[PDB]
């Protein structure tokens, strides 16, 4: 259903290097199911987060749960039941670079996916088995909801 | 050179600085290593090269 | 020497029209209302009233030059709703707003004066 | 040369307050209290009436 | 139909200023009401000065300028008076202008103060508001000022002489619940007179889903109009402008089809 990545993350640290920007904070987070690692810049005025909070990332290529390409135009007058109803923080961005651990001979084994959400950047490191839907210059959505 | 000054840019020559080992490593095409050449190229292309 | 007369900021002399309609060919169902001899006073309220209308996708205004007296309001609406209808509805709603505010202000003034 | 009719900034009438201000000053009122008693609250009008020079008084010394 | 339902509460009402509050309104509507207060409320001011004799120390243009800025009472006659441009008369007439006459001659030893009280007007409803008086010019013995003026109807967009207000204090969201302005050091800033916080607090907590809803006004009248009449005329004038725009839009739509 277009769900490129799915996991629950723990906020291990917030702004380790300092409060770089007032309204945006950098979360250093670590999962436990797939044991990945997510640096993520989030807005704080509209959506505060605290250290040691559980939140679910459902990073997906489409909110319309049909596979139909959205094409990236703002359509506020849409009634179909998009995926942005069960999550309280939705973001849009471009996967602008995919790093890895490739040698000359061996294939990738630990991939990094870099996604820029209009300026708010995110790095997702993990095993290459999970980061296959990510492609360079691919437009993706990031979905977040905190867990009680 | 024959070139107007309004269309030239600043560029870096990638051959002047590197040492002999690094230059040979990063500029000499290798074909003995089948795995790497297969990773970079397609199957038909590597077959033709070898 | 070249100082314009002060009254040209709000007066139409023979040759110009207060409002004109120009379809925008870049996107479907969009209009460029060009209003002469107005300023931000009637631009801001129209934009704000259009922004409330859920069938209006885009609503902006600009003043191409502070020395030229002309505003350009761009409106793009849903396929099932004409931009001209959106403009007319916005003006009607603004007029209703102002009438209601005037009536309530008069009532409040009467109450304060009485006691 | 003469007191402006209106404050340049806001447009409050201050042309009628120059003589009253001078009279208050002659009544051993400090400038701040004199300005306050005349209703000038915003500092633009206080600027207007405090910084004025009555040059017309000197211009009237010459015969017509 | 998505028009608002604005509400008005009046806090203060004197002969000089009106302090009121508008609730449930767009920021744009409140701002446009303020701009109409300043610049689109018609009043009557001197705009045509003809000077017969002027022996004062002030040249003719200076006297004309200071005459134009004298506020004139425009309570009820401004509605019944037409603009000079739209009137059918040739140059000026009682239906579209008010005639003023000034005639002062100083022959006493002490200085004579040509004030606004010397502006004699044929129409009894239009007089200088000071009737201390506004000083027009000081005159030495032997100097005379004799002129006749005509006062038109106009609004502040043309000239500041037709501005009826004397500073429209407009405010909204006195505590930064909306964070429309970001204080680098909030503790240093004085609290607004409409604030609703105790001494310990510096600004209200951020409101992520808030919009400007309450607007505090203080319309101070120069004297030409009562402040309540300034606000009423402003609202009526904005309504009239919008209705005229609607009429022109209707004509254009009918012509395009
Ligand atoms: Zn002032
Ligand atoms: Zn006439």
């Amino acid at each position: 259903a277009g769900i490129l990545f799915e996991d629950i993350f723990d906020v291990k640290d917030i702004d380790p290097e300092g409060k770089k920007f007032d309204r945006v904070s950098r979360l250093h987070c670590e999962s436990e199911s797939f044991k990945m690692d997510l640096i993520l810049d989030v807005n704080i005025q509209i959506y505060p987060v605290d250290l040691g909070d559980k939140f679910r990332l459902v990073i997906a290529s489409t909110l319309y749960e049909d596979g139909t390409l959205d094409d990236g135009e703002y359509n506020p007058t849409d009634d179909r039941p998009s995926r942005a109803d069960q999550f309280e923080y939705v973001m849009y961005g471009k996967v602008y670079r995919i790093e890895g651990d490739e040698t000359s001979t061996e294939a990738a084994t630990r991939l990094s996916a870099y996604v820029s959400y209009g300026g708010l950047l995110m790095r997702l490191q993990g095993d290459a088995n999970n980061l296959h839907g990510f492609e360079v210059d691919s437009r993706v959505y990031l979905l977040m909801k905190k867990l009680a | 050179d024959g070139l107007a000054g309004e269309s030239v840019e600043f560029q870096n020559l990638a051959t002047l600085k590197p040492s002999n080992k690094a230059f040979e490593k990063k500029f000499r095409f290798d074909y003995t290593n089948e795995r790497a050449l297969r990773r970079t190229l397609q199957e038909d292309l590597v077959k033709d090269v070898l | 020497m070249n100082a314009p007369p002060a009254f040209e900021s709000f007066l139409l002399f023979e040759g110009e029209k207060k409002i004109t309609i120009n379809k925008d060919t870049k996107v479907p169902n969009a209009c460029l209302f060009t209003i002469n001899k107005e300023d931000h006073t009637l631009g801001n309220i129209i934009k704000s009233q259009l922004l409330k209308d859920p069938q209006v996708l885009f609503a902006g205004y600009k003043v191409p030059h502070p020395l030229e007296h002309k505003i350009i309001i761009r409106v793009q609406t849903t396929p099932d709703y004409s931009p001209q209808e959106a403009f007319t509805n916005a003006i009607t709603d603004l007029i209703s707003e102002l009438s209601l505010l005037e009536e309530r202000f008069r009532v409040a003034i009467k109450d304060k004066q009485e006691g | 040369m003469i007191i402006p009719v209106r404050c340049f900034t806001c447009g409050k009438i201050v042309g009628n307050k120059w003589e009253a201000y001078l009279g208050l000053l002659q009544a051993e009122y400090t400038e701040g209290d004199a300005l306050d008693a005349l209703g000038l609250k915003r500092y633009c009008c206080r600027r207007m009436l405090l910084a004025h020079v009555d040059l017309i008084e000197k211009l009237l010394n010459y015969a017509p | 139909p998505y028009a608002n339902q604005p509400t008005v509460r009046i806090t203060e009402l004197t002969d000089e200023n009106v302090k009121f509050i508008i609730e449930n309104t767009d920021l744009a509507v409140a701002n446009s009401i303020r701009r109409v207060f300043i610049a689109e409320v018609p009043i009557i001011a001197i705009d045509w000065v003809q000077i017969d004799a002027n022996s004062s120390v002030l040249h003719d243009e200076f006297i004309a300028h200071r005459l134009g800025l004298i506020p004139l009472t425009s309570d009820d006659i401004v509605d019944k008076l037409q603009y000079s441009r739209d009137c059918t008369c040739e140059e000026f007439c009682p239906e579209c202008s008010v005639e003023f006459t000034l005639d002062v001659r100083c022959n006493e030893d002490q200085t004579r103060h040509v004030t606004s009280r010397d502006l004699i007007s044929n129409s009894p409803r239009v007089i200088p508001v000071t009737s201390d008086d506004i000083l027009i010019v000081k005159l030495r013995k032997g100097q005379e000022l004799r002129l006749r003026a005509y006062a038109k109807k106009g609004f502040g967009k043309e000239h500041a002489k037709w501005n009826p207000t004397a500073g429209v204090a407009f405010e909204y969201d006195p505590d930064n619940a909306l964070r429309h302005t970001v204080y680098p050091k909030p503790e240093e800033w004085p609290k607004s007179e409409y604030s609703e916080l105790d001494e310990d607090e510096s600004q209200a907590p951020y409101d992520p889903n808030g919009k400007p809803e309450r607007f505090y006004y203080n319309v101070e009248s120069c004297g030409s109009l009562r402040p309540e009449t300034i606000v009423l005329s402003a609202l009526s004038g904005l309504k009239k402008k919008l209705s005229d725009l609607q009429t022109q839009l209707s004509h254009e739509i009918q012509s395009d089809v």
